[PDB]
């Protein structure tokens, strides 16, 4: 909890690819805060406007220091502006603009922190982000306890060949493979739900499923239209064992990084001429499953 | 890359006693002048900051003497700052600042830092992809570097990031713990 | 007729050695001497060790040496204090006094490895065990941790026999606990009633990358000072480098403990080269207060206080200097040095301590009496000058004031003291006087004293003083006695008194002679005199980089001590990151505090003479006591007056 | 008599620049100069910065590394000159010199000036 100071932080694109961050904060039992702080990072790869920023420094009742003005746009990744002060009437909100200078994948949440010069405990810390709002990193919590789901949906991507599937699956700790029909696709907000029932075990492992059973699978909402899939049909699961959730016999599975889904072909479906390859290969890959068994 | 020493040769400074030795020596060795005197050697930890080494003595004929403080300062032109706070609440999001630093006098350097993954911490980092920026970093002078993590398990965990900079065998690592708390 | 005579200390302690000083005046041949100490009312003999001869070859001049040990019988009348009846038979004749003692075994040191500490870390403690000379004793210590709130958590019970007077022990901090200010409270298992302490603080936090300094000009506000207060921020990285960035500095008010901050003084400087300079403008201040006459606030004090946050604002760091001084004078007059009798007719000299507001000496200061014009002598380094007065015949009581007269300053600038002065009264209004003198210079040990003796007496009988009997008292214990010898027709007469590590950190010499004047009236004359050795350690100790010399040491790299000390000696070591003490620096062990304590604990409350010869013998901590029945007055306080 | 030393009641010097504390004096029979040191008046009382003996020259305080130097050219020459002059050096500094006579006995002198930074 934000005790002594709301704070509220966002990032809006500008009207490469510049943007707008806006800093509204105020403060908790209405005679106005003294000298303050705000505490200001980057997001990866961004910098803010030289003049936006002598802008704001020029006008009093704010300070930004010399230092930082005199600072290259090559290397100013934080950035302090000093409050002269800030009470709870309103808000006092402030603006600027931040260009990205260095186009790199992913590109990590910015942070905002206010206080008082005379206690740094009392403090508010807002994150932004523009694919994430409130800048929260991906990840996965029921109950008590969270995964990072900051990673890869699946296995990723073409050729798919018959020792791609059969090298693959004889790895680490792969613990699973099933054949499985979709029976239900509960979606929602924080993280989705696919109920795959398994219409057989390939390879069982440290959960003892029989046919028949369903299993729930969880996989993130940022996955969902990078999976795209739909209920009444097959699929192929890889798997491993640390990829669990819950205590037996109620063991829900989470797909991430290391999962291989692959969607299956339906019976009368498999005669087509560009389904050909795929059909012949997944049938291939369970026999070789089934009467050898990974020969390691 | 090229021409910077990787990842994986690079051992992380991890010695940060606020206090040490905590240890007793008698000055046996036969006096010169009334005065006897002792040799020891001893470890520096790995913390760059200015010991402040203090001596008691308690002799039979002449009682108990405190020695003038004598300080030692540890010190490199090159090394990062991990500033971790004391304890993290569990799933709460924290940025942490990896102050770097440079005190060649008259050289800026390129360099690569970089965030390790650890199970305990969600954060960009994955055990199959480095979460490393490369900055440059002009003459007496330092640079932030900050990283948002998630704390995921709870009680004594570790973060830990290295840098190296490049066309130069100069790299520095940092591990420090913090305290996880539940909810 | 002879007098025998028996002078000892005023308060005596337990298991260790004492001296009783022996005398006959006006004796022939081996007079021998018995002396027996037991327990006062309801007797049973504690020391009747120690008998001794006295003969003419040495004037009659000599001492037994004894020790009381520790009883039953003296640890069964607790809660009040004890005593003992210590008893000279010369040869035949018997002469007895009743003695104060002092179950106080000695002193006890504790040393922390840190000054705060967080939940779940070690405390690592060591306990110093020494008697009254410091050196190492073996004892039962009772030790005790105590939370914040004045409650025991561990005791522990130890003894430093074998152990060179060192007790190393650690307490596990709970991961659980109460922040705040822990103690911890050694005692010697015989003395209950002697508790040693030491604080350390329990919290949150992490080492600071850098250090703050927080500095006024000048060591004091003046308040006609249009200026204001000059304050000076230093900022520099604890690796040595300096500091870039902001800090915010805001003054205060303080009268007692009432604290009252100024918030109209707050100011945002720049921090460059590790360095910014910051005023408390005199209209902020007056104008911050309600009473608003400038004089008002003479005496209270101002306080300061800097957060200085750096440019990455990766971390920050808070410092406060308290207790500046408001003042109308850079400059205090003391005379707790100047003894406060006087011999009537002789010279009166004053020890005229002049302190800065903060308490330290102020060197090469001149003072003067008022109304002397000429007379004038600077302090010494010690921040001590000499002056002497001479005084009429008269009973009339001293009044001094002495002022300051340094140039540079006004007049209202000047500092001024005023104190009072009684007249020794002597035998039977004999006007028979003694007195003592010493020169005004820091003494250090490896030096020689010249002790003046100067006599006044009628001319009458002076041809009789062919001797001065003389004391050393040092750390409550007599150190020395000797006799210094005259010639009749002398005046003044000198000893050349050497000054050993024996002496340190200061020492007291009374010295006294007697006659049979005007009647049969046997006569006493005393003179005491305080006197201040340079503080060090006896010995010696010094760390240096063992490794010859010079450069920066690299992260984990080996190196070389040097210990350098007293043959035999025991160290003990540690190593403190000196970010600890941006945190907190509170109750460090120090060499100047163990004098302090020293000499907090001495059985003389008087920097010199007194009302008569039994109160110069008692103020410098001795019993006089003889066969005729000249006796100091029964002392029955532990302390000194007041 | 025993040797005497000469050390200015006050000096000053220039902000971020350099500056010199005297302390002189003239040699004896008799009288071998055995050790140096200096010490810096840290508010309450003493504190020992430099360090010269048989063995060479020790500082023995961090903030002074690089920038403390001894004369030691001129015998009777033990004068002490910081560079680069923080605020923080203001302060007062104890010259202290110790000679050894023939017998072995040691004799102490000392003396205190007040080093003043004008900006
Ligand atoms: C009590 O008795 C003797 C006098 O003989 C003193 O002890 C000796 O003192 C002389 C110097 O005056 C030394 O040479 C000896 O080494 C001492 N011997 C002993 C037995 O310790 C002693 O100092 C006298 N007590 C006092 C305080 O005067
Ligand atoms: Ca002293």
């Amino acid at each position: 909890t934000c005790n002594k100071f709301d704070l509220k932080v966002t990032i809006k694109p500008a009207p490469k690819n510049t943007m707008i961050l806006e800093i509204c904060t105020r403060y908790r039992g209405d005679q106005d805060a003294t000298m303050s702080i705000l505490d200001i990072s980057m997001m990866t790869g961004f910098a803010p406007d030289t003049d936006d920023l002598k802008q704001l420094a020029n006008g009093v009742d704010r300070y930004i220091s010399k230092y930082e003005l005199d600072k290259a746009f090559s290397d100013r990744n934080t950035l302090i502006i000093y409050l002269d002060k800030v009470s709870h009437s309103e808000d006092d909100c402030l603006a600027f603009k931040v260009h990205q200078y260095f186009n790199v994948e992913l590109i990590q949440p910015g942070a905002v922190k206010v206080y008082a010069y005379y206690n740094l405990e009392e403090s508010c810390t807002r994150f932004y982000h523009p694919e994430k709002e409130d800048g929260k990193l991906n990840k996965l919590c029921r109950d008590e306890l969270c995964r990072c789901a900051e990673e890869n949906c699946f296995i990723q991507k073409d050729k798919v060949t018959l020792e791609e599937r059969l090298d693959k699956a004889c790895e680490p700790g792969v613990d699973y493979v099933y054949k499985t029909r979709l029976v239900k696709v509960q979606l929602s907000n924080d993280f989705d739900e696919y109920i795959m029932a398994i219409e057989q075990t390939i390879k069982s492992g440290s959960d003892e499923v029989q046919v028949g059973q369903q299993r729930t699978f969880i996989s993130p909402i940022k996955c969902r239209e990078a999976l795209k899939l739909e209920e009444k049909k097959h699929y192929l699961m890889w798997g491993l064992s640390s990829d669990f959730w819950g205590e037996k016999p109620n063991l829900s599975y989470i797909i991430g990084k290391d999962t291989w889904v692959e969607h299956w072909p339906e019976e009368d479906e498999c005669q087509d001429e560009e389904n050909q390859k795929q059909c012949q290969d997944l049938g291939a890959f369970t026999e070789s499953m089934v009467v050898f068994g990974c020969p390691n | 890359d090229e021409d910077i020493i990787a990842e994986e040769n690079i051992v992380s400074r991890s010695e940060f006693p606020e206090s040490w030795l905590w240890n007793v020596e008698d000055l046996k060795e036969p006096p010169k002048n009334g005065i006897s005197t002792k040799l020891m050697n001893i470890f520096l930890k790995d913390s760059i900051t200015t010991w402040e080494i203090l001596a008691v003595s308690m002799s039979d004929k002449k009682g108990i003497c405190v020695a003038d403080p004598f300080e030692v300062t540890v010190m490199q032109d090159f090394f990062i700052d991990l500033r971790l706070p004391y304890s993290v609440v569990r799933n709460e999001q924290v940025e942490i600042r990896a102050v770097l630093y440079n005190y060649r006098q008259n050289q800026e350097l390129k360099v690569r830092v970089e965030l390790l993954h650890n199970p305990a911490f969600c954060s960009l980092a994955t055990t199959k992809r480095r979460h490393q920026q490369t900055v440059t970093i002009p003459p007496k002078s330092s640079l932030s570097v900050p990283y948002v993590i998630v704390p995921l398990k709870t009680g004594l965990q570790e973060v830990e990031v290295k840098a190296a900079v490049y066309h130069h065998f100069i790299s520095d690592g940092v591990r420090k713990s913090l305290k996880v708390v539940p909810e | 007729s002879p007098m025998y005579s028996i002078i000892t200390p005023n308060i005596l302690r337990l298991e260790s050695e004492e001296t009783m000083v022996l005398e006959a005046h006006d004796a022939q041949g081996d007079v021998p001497v018995t002396v027996t100490v037991h327990d006062f009312p309801g007797k049973k003999l504690v020391l009747s060790s120690e008998k001794t001869v006295l003969t003419p070859a040495t004037n009659h001049m000599g001492n037994v040496t004894f020790t009381i040990p520790a009883n039953r019988e003296f640890k069964s009348e607790k809660g009040r204090n004890k005593f003992v009846t210590v008893q000279a038979t010369f040869g035949t004749q018997v002469v007895e006094k009743v003695v104060l003692v002092s179950l106080q075994s000695g002193y006890l040191f504790i040393q922390t490895d840190k000054t705060i500490y967080t939940p779940g870390s070690t405390v690592l403690y060591r306990i110093f065990t020494v008697n009254h000379k410091l050196l190492p004793v073996g004892r039962t210590v009772m030790v005790n941790i105590e939370n914040p709130e004045g409650i025991p958590v561990k005791q522990d019970s130890l003894s430093s026999q074998n152990q060179l007077g060192v007790l190393p022990l650690s307490w596990d901090i709970p991961e659980l606990v109460n922040m705040g200010q822990w103690k911890i409270r050694a005692y010697y298992e015989n003395s209950p009633q002697q508790v040693f302490s030491t604080e350390f603080e329990v919290k949150e936090y992490v080492l600071p990358s850098f250090e703050v300094i927080v500095e006024p000009t000048e060591k004091f506000y003046y308040i006609y000072n249009e200026k204001g207060l000059e304050v000076t921020i230093t900022a520099r990285f604890l690796y040595g480098k300096k500091v870039e960035g902001t800090a915010f500095v805001i003054f205060g008010i303080q009268d007692g403990e009432q604290r009252i901050s100024l918030p109209e003084s707050l100011k945002r400087i720049p921090i460059e080269d590790g360095s910014g300079e910051v005023v408390l403008s005199r209209k902020v201040l007056l104008d911050g207060v309600q009473n608003l006459r400038a004089e008002d606030l003479v005496g209270k004090s101002l306080y300061v206080s800097a957060t200085v946050i750096l440019h990455s604002g990766s971390d920050m760091v808070q410092a406060e200097r308290s207790g500046i001084p408001i003042v109308t004078s850079p400059y205090q007059i003391h005379f707790t040095k100047t003894p406060k009798y006087f011999k009537p007719g002789m010279p009166f000299d004053l020890m005229v301590f002049v302190t800065n507001p903060d308490g330290s000496p102020a060197y090469r200061v001149p003072v003067a009496v008022q109304g002397e014009d000429t007379v004038q002598s600077l302090t010494q380094g010690d921040g001590v000058a000499k002056l002497s007065i001479n005084t009429h015949p008269s009973q009339k009581p001293l009044s001094i004031t002495v002022r300051t007269k340094k140039q540079e300053l006004s007049e209202a600038e000047q500092a001024t003291r005023t104190m009072q002065a009684l007249p020794y009264s002597t035998v039977g209004n004999s006007n028979n006087y003694l007195h003592l003198s010493v020169l005004r210079t820091e003494l250090r040990p490896g030096e020689t004293l010249n002790v003046n003796f100067l006599l006044r007496m009628d001319r009458a009988h002076e041809a009789k003083i062919r001797y001065y009997t003389y004391l050393i008292m040092n750390k409550g214990r007599l150190l020395k006695a000797g006799r210094q010898v005259r010639e009749p027709g002398q005046d003044l007469v000198v000893l050349p008194l050497s000054i050993t590590t024996d002496f340190i950190p200061s020492f007291r010499l009374v010295a006294y002679y007697t006659l049979i004047g005007a009647s049969g009236q046997r006569e006493v004359v005393a003179d005491s005199v305080w006197v201040d050795v340079k503080d060090s350690c006896v010995g010696s100790l010094v760390v240096k980089s063992g490794q010859s010399e010079d450069r920066q040491p690299v992260p984990g790299q080996q190196m070389t001590l040097k210990i350098e000390g007293d043959h035999g000696a025991r160290v003990v070591l540690v190593a403190v990151d000196k970010g600890v003490f941006v945190l907190n620096k509170k109750n460090k062990l120090t060499q100047s505090k163990i004098w302090d304590v020293v000499e907090k604990a001495d059985i003389g409350c008087t920097p010199g003479s007194g009302k008569d010869y039994a109160g110069v013998f008692s103020d410098a901590g001795l019993t006089f006591t003889s066969s005729s029945g000249q006796q100091t007055a029964q002392r029955a306080e532990l302390q000194c007056p007041q | 008599g025993r040797p005497i030393l000469e050390v200015p009641e006050s000096v000053t010097g220039p902000w971020k620049g350099d500056v010199n504390l005297p302390c002189t004096y003239d040699p004896l029979q008799g009288y071998t100069q055995v050790l140096v040191k200096w010490l810096v008046q840290r508010g309450s009382d003493p504190v020992t910065i430099f360090l010269r003996d048989s063995s060479g020259d020790h500082i023995q305080q961090a903030k002074y590394q690089g920038r403390l130097h001894v004369s030691h050219k001129v015998p009777g020459d033990v004068s002490l000159q910081l560079s680069t002059l923080e605020m923080d050096d203001r302060s007062h500094y104890t010259c202290e010199v110790t000679w050894q006579t023939p017998d072995g006995n040691q004799v102490v002198r000392d003396k205190i000036t007040e080093l003043r930074v004008q900006k």
